[PDB]
DNA sequence: CGTTTTATTTTTTTTTTTAAA
């Protein structure tokens, strides 16, 4: 209790409870209805400045002191309104909502709530503190209470000390615990995005318990905040910037049950293979109709109280020289999904003994390079090329899917579901079957069924496509540019494909994703009579007729990607249900 | 707030109104009984759960802070005495102190104790008593623990009292005694173990489960100090759900340090709950195959490996004459590659096959799954901490495509071909390590799928002195037939369209019931009448002919007649009658047949 | 106070200061402290080369110079300003320093304006000095092979990074692909042909780029 | 009847281990 304002800095607040902004939109029912119970209320401070704009600067030059108060005047009103969100009586913090590089935060902004912008990295330890002592007199049995702060808090700290006892006269004095309340902690701190960079200089936060690592250290943020420093230098300092709340920009949707409604309604357009092939790689002949399940992962079995079989697909094919600048369109697009170096290991699934980083470590650097694309997908190149050691490690992987490797290390498991691509380059160029189909590669047929395909890629330059070549390609050069800045919109022969340009696109695309990639289209009465009489007949009928030529991965364990493509195309539609000619989709790679 | 008290009153109306006639059945007295026991100095250890009080009231259910509650109900029955002098240590050792002439916990005597995992675990749980599961790390052993000792003043007397709580203590000093008070006549502080109270003491770290962490998630642990009755209740990779409490610890010491309010929190016990009397329905099922039946349902057909297998899972031929012991394991070998799902019957088997284990053809070299060693300048020297190999004992380690891992690995495994024996000299010893796995073989051919000219050992690349550990060599491959995976894909797809494969052809066995009529097998040590000594041994002589009739043929090892002699007496314990008889080995002859003579026809 | 955010390396500096201390004594008997602090510096304004930090007449100096439409042949003999080589063929320097245009696209791709040209022969022909002379005529670094190339202080891992530092504008021309490790020969590959770069020492994923390029230099076989 | 408490980091040589055309 300072300078008296404080009383009426509260009424402002208090004040902000009259008429339909407060009685209509923004609490009461707005939270506690939705039941969350969490403290934190969203500011925008363009309205608080609209009512009181000298307390809009009652933040921005002290605000060390307007949180006690502003959950004092929120507990006046939550708890003078509804008496259930009220047993929680505590500071009950908020939101309060200047953005600088993280290397301009200069001296100054002291007592200032504003903003930066940066990685998240070093994510860390988390560890509780405490806030009170519910301590106890058991002769006279009076639970009586000792309250304690800290900078991180408020200015103040109490006699910051043990947990007292034998403080009165020698009575019997002890704790009692389940009520001494505690706070969920956490620390990190952030970088400049470094692009901007010509060292690049760092800023440290601090955390409390509702604010706990929304995400993670390969992660990005804006994050607001005021600034302190405890220490007394000559009697060094060192900083941290604190009083939080959290923002995040590079996830993806104003897609309430409205936008579910809109994805449903285009679905009966039957041959969607045309638009969704033709969709993100029209800069491309050729493939994209096959490529669906790499994106879509796949689907899920598991059988009462025992065991699952794993399901997505992975497939690649080519003449060397359209195969680098490929791999693609969903590399950028698809969630989370992350290719790899080509020739790269330290990081497949392996510890690298390399003990000359913290001097210690038994799993300190132990992981790998699929499980980032957990539910996810990967390529790479030079696969052609690349060692055959953890060839090995990918036995388990497309056999299972689950990563079990104990050198020693720690026996593990941990779930995967994850698809993944590879290289090539022809040791012997254009012979695919003049000479054979396999081993103009330097490659291996053990994989059989690992991958779900045996397929081709092939090319000749001509004398009779001769013009063809110049004249499409250089059709695709010139459509390159606008009216067919630097480059305006291409359109005719995309608008003599009658076309338009919001149904050619990446937030219309996934449109029909996030919710396609949700349902259960069990199967019906088809399956079962096609698929062990057709493979029957195959696995027989592909040895005759030039066609053993190109008949080296024949399995009985192929069995399941002749389901979980059309197990895509059940959600391609969204139907819980499946066809015949859903069939032919999932034969037609032949 | 609420008082401590009434609730006491409350407690004894509990339990003394304990009889409770909710059947035919309780109208004796329960906690009476128990009550009695401590009258018979037995129990040291009640027990509490939710139904108990929870038909008592509805307050309690949130009331119990689980801590005043505790001190108080064993203050409230220590004072409790409705019911013989030399029962004890130290409880006689008072009466020697009483010999010439106290709080109730110094005569301690007895004890009480009462779908959330750790990432869950949110950070408002201190002091409420909850459910987690987990799997033990890191095992480790068992010290006393003082409580209160006995501080005696000699030239006063006075055994002084010192009650802790903490774990981290101070000395007590010369003398707090009343002749030893202003009085002059005094002497020094010095403690008498023989009336002290102390108690047992066992911590582990506790690591996730591995099937909840999220996409972008790495499991952590957290610690166990489980003191008193209770220790040496959990070992290593048990998967084991714990209620007990998390509280918080006051690490004291250093005031710059610690000075932060640090709470490094840790947990407290109760129990180690980790997750005959079948004999009446025992007795109402009398079969021998039907195990195959609702063993692995997940495959029609090929019921001759797992028959195989459930010989494994059968068990009992060992003997120790001159001294030494006999392997009474055996260890199935697998080539193939078809689409078999040795992936499958291995999780089966790992599954419901307790003490099971698994790894891959590179995820452990040599030293990981046997034991190790480590460096690490911060924590002090190394040890051997043994891998899935060291530790499957009593078990099978499965490793899968053997063939591939490399062939200095078929050194290690073949010392523990000599089954229990795991030699080391690395950290100064010739060590033992007690190799009592059982072991399981899974490859697959060499370059092809069994290239017909390419024959045995000329197609393979193994040496002979790891097939003569082997029992039994095992080619899969099924060519192209017209009928048979037809059969195999509709049986496949019925658990696609529906959860349960076998309908109307056998009783399905649930884990629990499988693994419980196999409990009641291996304890017969059945007999094989003498006829068959002089009979087998010449049989034996059929195989070792036709063996050397074709010169171009398999070795043989003394361990070709010791198994087809190892395996039969086995299969005795789940037919349960102690009587190896014809049966008993010209089935293992058959399946020894069966091993063979598949690859050319 | 002020001065920061004035100076980084590689610069050349006047100063006033203090000689003072940080440390206390009377260390076998008393060893201390050096220091400086600033008063006032006064840095260097070398000569022609600092357009690079801190005229209308030259445009017209440019543009009378391209009315003529002389200059595609022209510089073919001024990019070797002073001696010999590639003369005839020189003018296919035109399109590559100018480039082409990274024209992007509604569709994913993000075409390959970098474009890559070569050469490759024997020592003898000022081939090491021409290319000296290149970093002198936009900006670069220039040695072939292992020689750029895959603290104590304040417990902060720092990592300085890849190839894109003075090459994404800027470019280079070097010797010696073979004559160099097959480690760093991958990134090359991921370098080049796209950048497609990553990272993967500790656990975060630089999403690099570049509008930059090579060319090749070479002593390889006959 | 008064006046004071408490922190360490990088490199060696052995015995372990691990890498490429
Ligand atoms: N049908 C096509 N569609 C799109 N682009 C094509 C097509 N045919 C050729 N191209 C172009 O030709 C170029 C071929 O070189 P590319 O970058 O594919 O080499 P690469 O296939 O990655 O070489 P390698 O596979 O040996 O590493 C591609 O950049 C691609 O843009
Ligand atoms: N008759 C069958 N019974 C049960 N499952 C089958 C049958 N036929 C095929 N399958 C399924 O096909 C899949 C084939 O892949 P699988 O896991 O068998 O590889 P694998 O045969 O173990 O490989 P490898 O033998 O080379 O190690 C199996 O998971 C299995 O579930
Ligand atoms: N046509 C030429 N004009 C000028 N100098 C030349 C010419 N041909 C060779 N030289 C000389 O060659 C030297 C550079 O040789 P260099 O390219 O280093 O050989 P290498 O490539 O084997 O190292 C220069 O010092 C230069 O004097």
């Amino acid at each position: 209790e300072g300078e008296q304002f404080i009383k009426d800095i509260q009424r402002e607040y208090v004040d902000f409870l009259d008429d339909e902004e407060d009685q209509g939109i923004y609490a009461g029912h707005v939270k506690d209805m939705i039941a969350e119970k969490s403290k934190r209320l969203i500011v925008n401070v363009n309205d608080l400045k609209r009512k009181n704009p000298q307390r809009a600067l009652g933040l921005l030059s002290n605000a060390a002191d307007e949180q006690l108060a502003f959950g004092r005047a929120l507990k006046e009103y939550a708890s003078t309104v509804d008496p259930g969100y009220a047993k929680m009586h505590e500071d009950l913090f908020v939101g309060f909502e200047r953005h600088v590089t993280p290397r301009s935060l200069t001296s100054i902004y002291l007592g200032n709530m504003v903003c930066v912008e940066g990685i998240v990295t070093k994510v860390s330890l988390i560890r509780p503190k405490v806030v009170r002592s519910v301590h106890y007199c058991p002769n006279t049995r009076k639970v009586m209470e000792r309250k304690y702060t800290d900078l991180t808090s408020f200015e103040a700290v109490p006699s910051g000390a043990a947990y007292p006892t034998k403080d009165e006269d020698g009575n019997l004095l002890e704790t009692e615990y389940g009520l001494s309340v505690y706070k969920d902690h956490q620390t990190l701190t952030i970088q400049e995005m470094p692009e901007k960079a010509p060292l690049p200089r760092s800023v440290d936060i601090v955390c409390d318990d509702d604010l706990v690592d929304r995400c993670k250290p390969g992660d990005r943020v804006q994050i607001v905040g005021s600034y302190r420093c405890l220490p007394g230098k000559r009697g060094t300092f060192r900083t941290v910037l604190l009083a939080n709340n959290i923002s995040l920009l590079s996830k993806e949707l104003d897609i309430s049950r409205e936008d579910i409604m809109l994805c449903k309604k285009l679905a009966k357009n039957n041959d969607i293979f045309e638009l969704l092939s033709k969709s993100l790689a029209p800069s491309i002949g050729h493939v994209k109709q096959a490529i669906l399940c790499l994106l879509l992962g796949g689907v899920e079995k598991i059988l009462p109280n025992g065991t699952r079989l794993r399901g997505d697909i992975n497939v690649l094919l080519g003449d060397p020289s359209a195969k680098s600048q490929l791999l693609r369109y969903v590399l950028n697009t698809a969630p989370r999904a992350i290719p790899t170096t080509g020739r790269g290991s330290s990081g497949v699934g392996l510890t690298a003994a390399v003990t000359t980083d913290q001097e210690t470590g038994e799993r300190r650097l132990e992981a790998g390079a699929m499980v980032l694309a957990d539910r996810g997908v990967v390529c790479i190149d030079e696969f052609d090329k690349m060692s055959d050691i953890d060839r090995t490690a990918i036995h388990e992987v497309m056999e299972q899917g689950r990563v079990t490797i104990s050198k020693a290390g720690i026996h593990a498991s941990l779930n995967a579901r994850c698809s993944v691509l590879a290289a090539a380059n022809p040791v012997y160029g254009r012979y695919d079957q003049y000479k054979t189909p396999m081993e103009n590669i330097g490659l291996q047929d053990s994989l059989l069924s690992r991958f779900d395909l045996l397929f081709v890629m092939l090319d000749v330059i001509d004398s009779d496509v001769d013009q063809m070549i110049s004249d499409h390609v250089v059709r695709m050069h010139r459509y390159r540019n606008p009216k067919e800045y630097e480059k305006y919109d291409a359109l005719l022969h995309g608008k003599s494909r009658q076309r338009h340009e919001k149904i050619l696109s990446v937030e219309f695309m996934r449109k029909y994703i996030h919710i396609a990639k949700c349902m259960k289209p069990k199967l019906g009465e088809q399956a079962c009579e096609a698929i062990a009489n057709e493979y029957s007949r195959l696995r027989s009928q592909e040895a005759v007729e030039t066609d053993v030529a190109r008949t080296q991965p024949i399995t009985a364990r192929t069995l399941e990607t002749l389901i979980r493509l059309s197990t895509a195309h059940a959600r391609a539609r969204m139907s819980k249900s499946v066809t015949i000619d859903d069939a032919h989709a999932a034969i037609e790679l032949v | 707030r609420r008082d401590y008290a009434q609730d006491r009153e409350s407690i004894k109306t509990f339990l003394s109104e304990f009889c409770k006639c909710d059947d035919d059945g309780k109208k004796e007295f329960v906690y009476g009984s128990q009550l009695v026991k401590l009258a018979h100095r037995e129990q040291v250890l009640i027990t509490i759960d939710l139904d108990d009080l929870a038909e008592f009231n509805e307050s309690l259910a949130e009331a119990v802070n689980c801590r005043r509650y505790t001190s108080i109900f064993s203050d409230v029955i220590a004072e409790l005495l409705p019911s013989v002098h030399a029962k004890d240590a130290l409880d006689v050792y008072i009466e020697h102190r009483l010999m010439m002439e106290f709080p109730s916990e110094l005569m301690k005597r007895f004890e009480v104790g009462f779908a959330h995992s750790i990432r869950e675990v949110k950070a408002q749980h201190i002091g409420k008593l909850v459910t987690v599961r987990g799997i033990v790390t890191r095992c480790t052993e068992v010290k006393p623990m003082m409580v209160v000792a006995t501080y005696t003043c000699d030239r006063c007397g006075s055994e002084t009292y010192q009650p802790v709580n903490s774990l981290s203590f101070t000395p007590v000093h010369d003398c707090p005694s009343d002749d030893c008070r202003v009085n002059k006549a005094g002497g020094r502080l010095y403690l008498q173990t023989r009336g002290s109270k102390f108690v047992k003491f066992q911590e582990v770290k506790m690591q996730e489960h591995s099937d909840q962490v999220p996409v972008g998630h790495i499991p952590r642990s957290m610690t166990i100090m489980c003191r008193g009755e209770v220790t040496r209740m959990a070992q290593p990779g048990d998967h084991i759900v714990v209620s007990g409490v998390f509280l918080p610890l006051m690490r004291t010491g250093f005031a710059q340090m610690i000075q932060g309010l640090l709470s490094e929190t840790f947990l407290q016990a109760h129990r180690i709950i980790c997750i005959p009397e079948e004999l009446e329905e025992l007795a109402q099922d009398d079969f021998y195959e039907r195990l195959a039946t609702s063993l692995a349902p997940e495959i029609y057909g090929h019921l001759d490996v797992k028959k195989a297998l459930l010989l494994l899972l059968v068990g009992g031929v060992d003997k120790r004459p001159d001294g030494m012991k006999i392997r009474g394991n055996i260890n199935i070998c697998l080539m193939g590659d078809p689409g078999v799902a040795k992936s499958q019957l291995l999780g089966y088997i790992s599954r419901l096959a307790v003490r099971s284990q698994y790894t891959t053809g590179r995820g452990s070299s040599g030293v990981g799954l046997t034991a190790a060693v480590m460096k690490d300048p911060l924590t002090g020297e190394m040890t051997l901490e043994g891998g899935a190999l060291v530790l499957a004992d009593q078990g099978v380690c499965c490793i899968d495509e053997f063939d591939k891992m490399a062939d200095q690995d078929r050194t290690a495994i073949h010392e523990v071909m000599e089954q229990q024996t795991i030699s080391i000299a690395k950290a100064g010893i010739m060590t033992t390590l007690n190799a009592r796995v059982s072991i399981l073989a899974a490859a697959n051919p060499a370059f092809g799928r069994y290239n017909p000219r390419r024959t045995v050992e000329q197609n393979i690349q193994l040496p002979a002195a790891l097939l003569s550990r082997f029992d039994l060599l095992w080619l899969i491959q099924d060519k192209p037939d017209r009928d048979n995976d037809l059969r195999l894909a509709k049986h496949i797809t019925y658990v696609h369209s529906h959860s349960k494969q076998p309908p109307t052809r056998v009783k399905a066995l649930d884990m629990n019931l499988m693994r419980r009529y196999i409990n009641l097998c291996k304890r017969k040590n059945p007999t094989i009448p003498d006829e068959l000594t002089d009979y087998i041994v010449g049989a034996y002589v059929e195989l070792r002919r036709e063996a050397r009739n074709q010169k171009d043929m398999t070795f043989t090892s003394a361990r070709n007649l010791l198994g087809i002699l190892r395996l039969s007496t086995a299969l005795a314990r789940l037919r349960l009658s102690d009587s190896v008889e014809k049966d008993d080995v010209a089935e293992a002859l058959r399946l020894l047949e069966m091993s063979k003579d598949s690859l050319n026809q | 106070r002020s001065l920061c955010e004035r100076v980084v390396p590689g610069n050349r500096v006047l100063i006033q200061g203090i000689y003072s201390i940080r440390k206390v004594g009377k260390a076998v008997v008393g060893v201390r402290a050096p220091y400086m602090r600033v008063v006032g510096i006064t840095v260097d304004s070398e000569g022609a080369g600092a357009i690079s930090r801190y005229t209308s007449d030259e445009e017209e100096h440019f543009r009378r110079m391209a009315a003529s439409g002389d200059i595609y042949e022209r510089l073919s003999q001024s990019l070797a300003p002073s001696i010999f080589g590639s003369r005839d063929i020189k003018k296919a320097i035109t399109c590559m320093l100018f480039g082409g245009s990274r024209k992007r696209l509604p569709d994913g791709l993000c075409r390959r304006g970098d474009i890559n040209v070569l050469l490759l022969g024997d020592p003898g022909t000022a081939k090491s000095q021409l290319l000296k002379f290149v970093e002198k005529v936009p900006i670069a670094v220039y040695t072939s092979g292992k020689g750029s190339s895959t603290d104590p202080q304040t417990r902060n891992f720092v990592m300085e990074g890849g190839a894109m530092v003075l090459a994404d504008g800027g470019v280079v021309c070097i010797d010696e692909f073979d004559k160099m490790r097959e480690d760093d020969r991958v990134a090359i590959h991921e370098a080049m042909e796209q950048q497609t770069i990553s990272i993967a020492k500790a656990g975060i994923t630089t999403t690099l780029n570049s509008r930059c390029s090579v060319l090749a230099a070479a002593n390889s076989i006959f």
